[PDB]
RNA sequence: UUUUUAUUAAAAAAUGGUAUGUUUUUUUU
């Protein structure tokens, strides 16, 4: 939700830990932190 | 335009651009929430 | 719902959401000189090839002089005597490197 | 190293609180 815009319901509630695993993919161990990924990026380039 | 089709009297919103744009700054909380809720209704109308 | 902060929807909780900023967050030389010696001997070799080019120019001058004498192709001035003067220059540069080592 | 912004709601009926069931004809010969 962009802080000036509307807020809705999730439309996708399937985020339970059914996999029960972190997949060793998004872990801090192997990621370079330079700048936080704000939601403006996730809305501007949704597929990346 | 200079040419049109004579929409109905209730099909002219006259203030839609007020909340389609951003909210003016330094407004009380209720006015900001009103802007947001009207924008939410418009977005929900446009989505379906 | 924004930068990872907030709950998905205010419905179901006793609150209205409305996250606020913390407002109290604390935002805080070279050891093996043999390389230089090898470079020095290599620049000596470059000077050697430079003087060989000069010798070739002298050979062209000799060819022109011989052609002028004939009037009154390409030839070589010195086939091997240049190697003796080259050995003389070798002696000269060896004396130079000895003097440089003595100076240090 | 300088600044922020984010604001769910909301009232009416029946359950639920003076049950309910009864109750007056014009001819005989």
């Amino acid at each position: 939700a962009i802080p000036g815009g509307p807020k809705f319901e999730p439309l996708y509630k399937d985020e339970a830990p059914e996999m029960e695993d972190w997949n060793e993919f998004n872990d801090i161990y192997k990621l370079i932190i330079r700048h936080p990924i704000k939601t403006e990026y996730r809305i501007a380039f949704p597929y990346l | 335009k200079r040419s049109g089709a004579t929409k109905r009297a209730q099909d002219v919103p006259l203030i839609k651009h007020w909340y389609l744009e951003h909210c003016p700054p330094n407004q009380p909380v209720k006015v900001r929430v009103s802007y947001q809720k009207l924008l939410k209704s418009h977005v929900m109308n446009k989505l379906h | 719902s924004y930068n990872g902060i907030g709950l998905p929807t205010p419905r179901g909780s006793g609150t209205n959401g409305y996250v606020m900023r913390n407002l109290s967050h604390v935002k805080k030389v070279q050891d093996p000189s043999i390389s230089e010696h090898e470079c020095r001997r290599q620049i000596e070799s470059k000077l050697l090839l430079y003087r060989e080019q000069l010798l070739e120019e002298v050979s062209s001058q000799h060819s022109t002089d011989a052609a002028a004498s004939d009037s009154n192709s390409k030839t070589k001035s010195l086939d091997e005597a240049d190697v003796e003067i080259l050995v003389q220059k070798y002696r000269e540069q060896l004396l130079k490197e000895l003097q440089l080592q003595k100076s240090t």
